[PDB]
RNA sequence: CCUUGUCGGGUAAGUUCCGACCUGCACGAAUGGCGUAACGAUGGCGGCGCUGUCUCCACCCGAGACUCAGUGAAAUUGAAAUCGCUGUGAAGAUGCAGUGUAUCCGCGGCUAGACGGAAAGACCCCGUGAACCUUUACUGUAGCUUUGCACUGGACUUUG
RNA sequence: AUUAAAAACACAGCACUCUGCAAACACGAAAGUGGACGUAUAGGGUGUGACGCCUGCCCGGUGCCGGAAGGUUAAUUGAUG
RNA sequence: GAUGACGAAGUGGUUGAUGCCAUGCUUCCAAGAAAAGCUUCUAAGCUUCAGGUAACCAGGAACCGUACCCCAAACCGACA
RNA sequence: GGGGCUCAAACCACACACCGAAGCUGCGGGUGUCACGUAAGUGACGCGGUAGAGGAGCGUUCUGUAAGCCUGUGAAGGUGAGUUGAGAAGCUUGCUGGAGGUAUCAGAAGUGCGAAUGCUGACAUGAGUAACGACAAUGGGUGUGAAAAACACCCACGCCGAAAGACCAAGGGUUCCUGCGCAACGUUAAUCGACGCAGGGUUAGUCGGUUCCUAAGGCGAGGCUGAAAAGCGUAGUCGA
RNA sequence: AACCCACUCCCGUUGAAAAGGUAGGGGAUGACUUGUGGAUCGGAGUGAAAGGCUAAUCAAGCUCGGAGAUAGCUGGUUCUC
RNA sequence: GUCAAGUGAAGAAGCGCAUACGGUGGAUGCCUUGGCAGUCAGAGGCGAUGAAAGACGUGGUAGCCUGCGAAAAGCUUCGGGGAGUCGGCAAACAGACUUUGAUCCGGAGAUCUCUGAAUGGGGGAACCCACCUAGGAUAACCUAGGUAUCUUGUACUGAAUCCAUAGGUGCAAGAGGCGAACCAGGGGAACUGAAACAUCUAAGUACCCUGAGGAAAAGAAAUCAACCGAGAUUCCCUUAGUAGUGGCGAGCGAACGGGGAUUAGCCCUUAAGCUUCAUUGAUUUUAGCGGAACGCUCUGGAAAGUGCGGCCAUAGUGGGUGAUAGCCCCGUACGCGAAAGGAUCUUUGAAGUGAAAUCAAGUAGGACGGAGCACGAGAAACUUUGUCUGAACAUGGGGGGACCAUCCUCCAAGGCUAAAUACUACUGACUGACCGAUAGUGAACCAGUACCGUGAGGGAAAGGCGAAAAGAACCCCGGAGAGGGGAGUGAAAUAGAACCUGAAACCGUAUGCGUACAAGCAGUGGGAGCCUACUUGUUAGGUGACUGCGUACCUUUUGUAUAAUGGGUCAGCGACUUAUAUUCAGUGGCAAGCUUAACCGUAUAGGGUAGGCGUAGCGAAAGCGAGUCUUAAUAGGGCGUU
């Protein structure tokens, strides 16, 4: 009975990290929406 | 112009819950049960203003009946004298004279044994 | 702000039907008939303003609330000089209606607590039914009859 | 389907089973036909052994239950001073009517009722609701294909 | 996955059909890629489902394959009225 | 109940791996990573000092992680 | 309907009484309409009510009247009592409150809640009920302590022992250790703790990474392609 | 045996657990089990095929917009005479 | 006394009701350092001179905010200010700095680590590894610069290939990124409405994408008009919901002509205009300075309030001071003021640009297929064009809604142009019949936080002591507890920090009465006894033995006690609004007239009568008019009419 979150700091950064978001246009506007909302982290 | 309704709603709950004073349980202390209970108590209070006039009319008649059969006459023979004689005296004070002034009630039932009709 | 998705599924949850966190029933939600900036300006006919002024001036005469002077001018721009001249008329809480408001008469009496200095054009239904006396000059009743008669 | 067809076997007795018969409602030869060793947490039958499955439960051992100490929930809930019966009644009553019972209050148990609790019935109907699938429904359309004209030329001939 | 582990699916074997290679086919507005750095004993698709004995009749309907060349038929052309 | 000083025997025969020889051998088809370090060859180049190869001598090897938990009360499961 | 009833408390007639409705009458109460009244004023007929139409109001907050009036000799608010009105509701007052309030008459509305399996918070009931997380197992002594079934040590007894033992990667992030603590957290108590507060603690040429190299795959100068965004990709250069 | 599975019983169903446990059971040198990194995604993948699976969600994920969709339906709509 | 019988007051484990206090809880009222919406202005961008957004560091205590950046709550300079200061949560304490002028406030400069377009190369953002040149350093480094790509320009170099093209290399110059809307374009839904749906609608909306600017686009007639004329564009008001258009359904919707806002047209024989500098005066902005006039008295903790008397006023309904202040304080009216920058306007030069070359050819026109014009290809004009074609040349050519003639009016295929207009993330000032902690921003408070998700994303709750901390020395019980009892403090501590008010549900203690042989919506009519206050009793409050009648409420229904729905309860919140058109009623102003819209306005005034409706109808219409139609028929009816 394993669950859906199996943590890995390497897979977290290559899917959701900052370079990954700013590599593509649709994620480069995740980072601007998430900065327009004024969030503390903007890459989690 | 915003208006908050906490001062008017608590004085309106406190009127209906003062009229509920003396009621068992949540009928006297929560509003949804006390509003219904004060409405019901004023439906009954309306109804029983009519029955009070009926319950005393039965009690007068029952004591006049009981005090007439002391003198050898029923209720309906005592009342029957007075489409022929005329005392014009009512059930309220004949019941009060059957109990209290028992000799002045014997004088009325002999005027009704004088009518014979 | 917010309340896009439904808070729970439509059935099965034993909970009353919701469609947003921001319903007007919910304490986060919007006012149901929320205000927007609107105007409360309304239309008087031009004949109807004039007939209502002409009905007010008639009652200012009839109640002795209208006091006509030959001319009304102060020389210095000074409130003390105009208090001292209204006191010669037995007069406080006044409307002063001139034909044209001069500059010293405006600089005096614009601190003074219960007077106004209007011209005839700038007189209005409320401010000559509000002050306990109205001073018009003789030049003002000429201008009131150019407008109303 | 009729149907537990009929006959044989197995049982004391067998709608299942086995072997037959052919009267195949409504088998049939690559939506394969009929067999078939081995295989199977496969379906149905029968036997041996074994037994608390059962006649029919008895005793025993641990963990709860029960009691005391400490901590401390939940679904539910209009309000409750919350009986039986027989009638009545939006047609199956703790509450109406009539009448019998019945001192007041727990605890342990048992679940007949409270049309008990749980999920705005899943069946059924409804809606000029939805979705998804189908096609020889309607209307389209991607794709494939045909020809005209472009890109696109000359040079003889069959040919008009 | 979380009520169905089976007789369902897969399978080896079998057949049918497509495909001559810049292959059929598939993903792509397209370049490109996969098939495949393979080449008909190969690859795709369909159906049956070890093996043994076998797989009858029907080409009307519908599909597919081939066929004359007649009739009907589209844009285009623009005679004549 | 801590620490400073002293402190004895320490050999032999058996049985042995799932460890090592072994990335070895034998056999089978389904036919079994790349690239660098490394070894070597020359090119373009060199003054044929630089460069190379041994020897001797002297010095150096930066940065980051390191506690603790892992058949879990420290991870994934709202929970010791 | 029950008790119970038999020259009836039954049925059939007739006579006379009586009881019985919010009906009717007596008596006291608004204006609903209408007619009269030079508008005091009495009369007459009404007055159950859902959907619904009409008519009249009360109360709340705000603005004008309001630089007014009230109020620290005590506002709003809260809690009582008394009183008045057909009603919504008003007025007066005791206590609490400790700084505001708004006669009247107009103006504006976030204007009146018990229901929407409403929404938020608080709080009941169930109920001091069920449970307290594997049925390895605990029993004494001593200590400390405000208090020990649970902490420390001691003597026993059980349990695991291809782990309930030792490690590594991952993942976490100080949980490690010591002194002081026990509110909260710990399914009880706790002096104990993975809890609080403060100090300390992690030392590398050789162990792991970086650095070197590549796989899948990603990016990709130019380039090819595509309404745009972009897709694909060569050289390359990332990626254990 | 480990390991991976999940046929049967019972318990558990407010659970120790949003799918477990105990006793038995299947595979266990293979079409095996598994770590780490990667590839494919919403009329779209993936599927030894069950409409299965695509983060406890799947006859079309999640999230935010169109958007206060629409609802001839449901429920509710607050002072007095 | 005894025995029989009859009668029954006390004795409540617990419950009910009332009252009195108390707890829980946080309502209400009052409040505000926070929001919300306007009006008037500002300036409309930031960034390779390294932005938005950050990571990490920076302090005597040191966490998090705010500042800063290894020069790190700051360093140098001017200018201002004049007595205190070392930012805030956060009060204290250390060690200090300041009249030889600190802190603070503006202008200018210096520093400015790491990430981020991120730009030397990589990468899992805040990390890793380098190279080149110059200088300095003892087998280790250090300092100051360079090192991205693409575009354009330029120099040098040179493949197949002879020439020179491609390519290579170096230099200059520029670009990239971010931002709430506004703008020009590219691509473009669907639910929905039509009471189904497909044409159509929704709607060229949402959304994605690309550019530009402080505005943008548009714009100087191949434009409209009817034989009269008007002259760019954009914007508002009307024409008018009219003409048209449309499964002629739902719907969509002009123009002519008027009224306004604004006011410029220049050129392709080279121009206005605009950018960059350099200057000429001027005006603003970035901080400040001066800034009038009240005492006594009363109550009180405290006076601004009371009572009396004054004063000031270009300053009187400001903020807060121990209760309500024109004269206490800070302001306000009103005057003044700038070392140094910024910005606007203006002189008068300069380099540019506009600028495409020379009045427009693959263009106008046409045929197919689309799209637009309000116009669903329709008699369809006009405009755009994906495919195919294809002119005339001022004794031309286009338009005037199929088309043809005649008139009228214009010159397409080159351009550039201000103002009126749109918007507000950001500043500032004023304002509100806006909100007042369940409200108003999600956010008054360390909020886009905590928390939930792998992620995009979702997204809270939480204000109030007092005037002043005067925040409770000391004593006592307790575990050097928690929490209390005193004493102090204050006006008040039942203002003691969870702190103003302190409601209701809910939970208690005390007291009075009722209740253990009596059946059910829990009340109501009658009613004894008992108990409290009072005064007379024929009262007032509490309790209510006993008894008559009595099956909650909502919703939904022909009907519900219904065993039909909904509600555990309390407190807050929660549902007929607003805009624009229109009709009817009431109430008003004017009246055969009435009323204005944009806009103007020293601005609720006044102007502005474009328009709208009325005074005349009938007809499909020309038209005729107190009258048409019809038919050869003024012959016969419908509509209107003082």
């Amino acid at each position: 009975m394993k669950r859906t979150f199996q943590p890995s700091t390497l897979k977290r950064a290559r899917v959701h990290g900052f370079r990954a978001r700013m590599a593509t246009k649709n994620g480069r506007q995740v980072l601007s929406r998430r900065r327009a909302k004024g969030r503390k982290r903007l890459t989690v | 112009a915003r208006v908050k309704r906490g001062v008017i709603a608590r004085r309106r709950h406190k009127k209906i819950l003062k009229l509920a004073k003396g009621y068992y349980g949540a009928r006297s202390r929560v509003f949804r049960v006390a509003k219904q209970a004060v409405i019901k108590a004023g439906q009954y209070a309306y109804r029983d203003r009519r029955q009070r006039k009926r319950q005393f009319r039965a009690l007068w008649i029952a004591r006049i009946n009981a005090g007439a059969r002391q003198n050898g006459l029923s209720y309906s023979r005592l009342i029957a004298g007075l489409k022929k004689a005329a005392i014009e005296i009512d059930r309220k004070v004949l019941a009060d004279l059957a109990v209290n002034e028992k000799a002045a009630f014997t004088a009325i039932v002999e005027k009704a044994k004088a009518s014979l009709a | 702000s917010g309340g896009g998705k439904k808070p729970w599924r439509q059935k099965g949850t034993g909970r009353a039907r919701a469609g947003t966190i921001r319903s007007p029933i919910w304490r986060g939600g919007g006012t149901t008939f929320a205000a927007k900036p609107r105007s409360h300006e309304q239309k008087l006919n031009k004949k109807m303003y004039r007939a209502a002024l002409r009905s007010i001036l008639a009652e200012l005469v009839r109640l002795d609330r209208l006091v006509v002077v030959a001319d009304f001018a102060v020389d210095a721009p000074k409130t003390k000089g105009l208090v001292a001249k209204l006191d010669t008329l037995g007069l406080k809480d006044v409307l002063i209606v001139t034909d044209g408001v001069d500059e010293n008469l405006y600089l005096a009496a614009r601190n003074l607590a219960h007077v106004d200095v209007r011209d005839v054009q700038g007189s209005d239904p409320v401010s000559l039914i509000a002050y306990d006396k109205v001073l018009v000059t003789v030049s003002a009743v000429k201008k009131f009859e150019e407008l109303l008669g």
